[PDB]
RNA sequence: UCGAAGGUGGGAUCGGCGAUUGGGACGAAGUCGUAACAAGGUAGCCGUACCGGAAGGUGCGGCUGGAUCACCUCC
RNA sequence: AUCAGCUUGUUGGUGGGGUGAUGGCCUACCAAGGCGACGACGGGUAGCCGGCCUGAGAGGGUGACCGGCCACACUGGGACUGAGAUACGGCCCAGACUCCUACGGGAGGCAGCAGUGGGGAAUAUUGCACAAUGGGCGCAAGCCUGAUGCAGCGACGCCGCGUGAGGGAUGACGGCCUUCGGGUUGUAAACCUCUUUCAGCACAGACGAAGCGCAAGUGACGGUAUGUGCAGAAGAAGGACCGGCCAACUACGUGCCAGCAGCCGCGGUAAUACGUAGGGUCCGAGCGUUGUCCGGAAUUACUGGGCGUAAAGAGCUCGUAGGUGGUUUGUCGCGUUGUUCGUGAAAACUCACAGCUUAACUGUGGGCGUGCGGGCGAUACGGGCAGACUAGAGUACUGCAGGGGAGACUGGAAUUCCUGGUGUAGCGGUGGAAUGCGCAGAUAUCAGGAGGAACACCGGUGGCGAAGGCGGGUCUCUGGGCAGUAACUGACGCUGAGGAGCGAAAGCGUGGGGAGCGAACAGGAUUAGAUACCCUGGUAGUCCACGCCGUAAACGGUGGGUACUAGGUGUGGGUUUCCUUCCUUGGGAUCCGUGCCGUAGCUAACGCAUUAAGUACCCCGCCUGGGGAGUACGGCCGCAAGG
RNA sequence: ACUAUAACCAUCCUAAGGUAGCGAAAUUCCUUGUCGGGUAAGUUCCGACCUGCACGAAUGGCGUAACGACUUCUCAACUGUC
RNA sequence: CGGCAAAAUGCCCCCGUAACUUCGGGAGAAGGGGGACCCACAUGGCGUGUAAGCCUUUACGGCCCAAGCGUGAGUGGGUGGC
């Protein structure tokens, strides 16, 4: 199988780890 | 474990068949010699023959080839299986090969095959295919 | 799958997309043009087409193709919705039915008529 | 076409409560005695 | 006595709007950089942690879905 | 189940009450039950069926007409009368709405037939008759019947018919194309005969009524259908399409425009794809478009699919419910199977026949109604019951190999630091350098000391473990495996939804420890820029104890069990016959592992191939185009990260 | 690629140029900042924006169940507070 | 300036209680129902305990226990007042 389907994967899922480190006090904060 | 011993000697049977070996061997039951018996009846195989094994009895089955070495059966097929069991009516008997085939039917007057049963008017449980 | 598997969770059927949600069941609707302009197309083609933004009597705002040549849409013209698809245009699912209310068959159009709402030549 | 075991509760009645847990009994249909409860025992055709 | 409707009360549950705010898809030609595909010029990817305008970098463990190993003298 | 708990007249008993009738139907007392992963309790949607449409069938969608059952009659409760009540055109109350009122109070209920307004893309006449059939009352005549029988309107559907037929040419005119020759429209037309279907006019005129009536008559349809005459081809054709799928091509106009398009895709001055004209094709009182369902789609695969790399094997085990099960004897007749009886309304469907001028349509008679209930027959298979056996499974005994696991103690090399000699001016680092260290005596060399971590050679495609994983030594405790004997039990097996446990590294908590390495962080260098690669330092962490986490390219990208299907050759563990020195991998045989090459077979191919991805059987997990997204919302788990 | 800002670049200075988080705040002068909610009418109050005159990580930062004769705002009830 | 001060709630027994949470709380959350007297069940139940009775290692003994004294809670009916 080709790396590429691995890539786009890991694309999207280091983007959604990101935005979950830049919001971690205001999830806190509203949940 | 084992589960059917029906289709373990149908499977034996067509595994010889296919490395053209000219006997095969199997642990014995009254059900694996009445098919044995059904299929040499119906010329698919040449003789059978029932030893006896170091603990049970074995059986013993030659293979039928002809004078150019071709195979006298084309296929083997368990039809009804533990799980999915397969009955059918005296009406609605299956057709092997379009009739080129036998279907082995276990009925109450023991077992026969698609024809026979046809011509009796019985029915039964649906062993497997011989074509 | 086992058979046993199959009696336990059984056959499940792929859903069905549902096609021109607006219309609600109905061959047709009739709605009041939002507004009336021109767009341009995906890229391979190029042309000014003419597309009009349609309320229905379903509730629903909605972009409407206009077929034919010229066409005499302005704002509240009530007008008779079909459903169709334009490859071109990206999100345009329905088309202005020409020869019905206030939109007009096309002028001087002599071949596959009945489509553009055209009488016959007297 | 597979063969399917399926299990049903009916309430029965005893008058003098001869039957335990575990025993094969026998029942017969009869007119609702209360609510739940349309069975009559027959008799215990082997205790457990 | 029961009893529809009505009144009081505290909760369930389904939707709409919401100043602000997050990401997603698409958009010839804008800006910034070169991350991947040939050993892509630091092999790549998986989990995890930290860090960074951004692709990304680095640590620990793992995988091959990673390329090259010339000449090589005795027999 | 992104709804796991629900129930208190609720589950049962007794005595009463109540009812046409049994019954927590109601009631007093008593007991504590009852239902639920075979999905209770919630949420959403829905009148059910004969049937209808689609399909080869299985199946899928549906419940229009006609026919049966249920429910309701402005909304919500209630009883009364009665043989019988959701009492549509009954009653009582409450409510909303509409109307009358002398303000005290009253009236109303189209989801009956027409009709109106509104909503909508969209669905009809405020018609005729009780002549026929059915119903109510009456002894009866008779009366009532918007049930019903008819008519009106709408190509809304199915079916049938017509718009003419024969003859008619070097094939007229016109059109269009042209190679300028001519070709096509085209036997088409014009003309010559013939026939009038259907419409139009005239005349006659029904059946439906072995009916009703003891009156003399009685048909709503209807003076209709129909029949006979009259005249004349006379009054009667449009729609879609023509690039390929997919029958049917040329010219002119326009030029990335205007536009077309179901998909592929067509528009760039010479388009068979746009527009228009000739021609053509397919249908035809229709032809197309849109909406919806089935088919094609084997694209949810029972018939009839898959999971090494295309989407798809849970990280691995144990085990609950469940599913499934070796050889054999007897019995039951639950499944299975044969026959018979009852039922499966009619209509519909199919076969045959009959009647409408045919057809649609209608009637008659079979079949069908794939099922269920009762009796009778069979016992091969499945199952139950009662036994038996040892080939599976397990125990026993004798040996065997191993980094399997836990604890305790302990060894040596090397790195680092500290102390003391000798000893000087560099050491260190790189592709090349610089930060850095040293001249306060560094690096080097020797002796001594402290401390932590990892265990060179053995050591490999070799062993063990379910997987993750596991090698310095010794001791203690402990798990599994294999071989042989076969002494013992006698099917005790397999798989396993959920569930429980284990589970690399990183990470988290508390307490220790910290030599080396080292995210982050500092400088140096490279660079256009270096939040990097390289260099010098370097904190968490790496280590120990006790707990959390629960993920990995947790991979053989290959779930577990079992049987069968050519061989050749390594290597690990163990038994045994024969060369025999019996030293020897002597060689063979056999059991259990682990590799390589290779048949048959399988696969899209690569490849797999007795350790299967071959041939089959049992059980589990998972897949259904790509993104959005393993994300949002809800929930559970976790200290958090997050899963 | 309209305009706007500036992910980006250059340059001077420093021991280093403020990170996470929060922000009209017990810090915000301008100021009753602006938008939304609440009221018939809200300089106070709550939510948000960021232009932080002059927040900011043990003179700790940001939250936080429970607690308070603390400060602030709103509602019901109750009343001679009116 | 501000509900300051007053008013209001208030007990017992039942029923029933939200977000959030450090799982302990929040909580007396909130919100609601009954409460007098007489009679009957009822010479009832409960406590105590004498005589009687039973038992024993017999005594400053144990058990039980009419009578007597004390006492709730409930159920049904009735009575009176704002």
């Amino acid at each position: 199988g080709s790396v590429i389907k691995k890539r786009r994967k890991r694309m999207s899922k280091k983007k959604h780890r990101k935005l979950l480190r830049r919001t971690r006090v205001q999830r806190r904060k509203l949940g | 474990t084992m589960t059917d011993p029906i289709a373990d000697f149908l499977t034996r049977l067509r595994n010889a068949n296919s490395a053209y070996h000219d006997e095969v061997t199997l642990p014995h039951s009254k059900l694996k010699a009445n098919i044995a018996e059904i299929l040499k009846r119906e010329g698919y195989i040449s003789d059978y023959r029932t030893e006896d094994a170091r603990v049970g009895k074995s059986l013993v089955v030659q293979l039928k080839y002809g004078p150019s070495r071709e195979r006298s059966i084309a296929g083997l097929r368990r039809v009804s299986k533990p799980g999915l069991r397969v009955y059918a009516k005296s009406t609605n008997l299956p057709r092997v090969l379009g009739g080129l085939g036998v279907a082995i039917i276990s009925t109450s007057s023991g077992l026969l095959t698609d024809r026979q049963a046809a011509r009796q008017g019985v029915g039964g449980e649906v062993l497997a295919y011989v074509w | 799958p086992t058979i046993q598997q199959l009696v336990r969770k059984g056959r499940r059927d792929k859903i069905a997309k549902v096609k021109t949600a607006a219309l609600k069941g109905s061959p047709q609707r009739r709605g009041v043009c939002t507004r009336v302009y021109t767009t341009t197309p995906k890229k391979p083609n190029s042309a000014l087409r003419k597309v009009a933004r349609v309320k229905l009597t379903s509730q629903v705002e909605v972009t409407a193709y206009i077929p034919g040549e010229g066409h005499n849409l302005q704002e509240h013209s009530m007008v008779l919705v079909r459903g169709g698809r334009v490859k071109d245009l990206p999100g345009v699912r329905y088309k202005i039915i020409r020869g019905s209310l206030d939109t007009q068959g096309v002028k001087n159009r002599k071949q596959a008529r009945s489509r553009y709402g055209a009488k016959k030549e007297k | 076409g597979k063969i399917i075991r399926t299990t049903k509760k009916v309430k029965a009645h005893d008058e003098n409560g001869e039957a335990g847990i575990g025993d094969r009994v026998s029942l017969m249909e009869t007119r609702p005695l209360s609510a739940t409860k349309r069975w009559r025992l027959v008799e215990i055709l082997e205790k457990a």
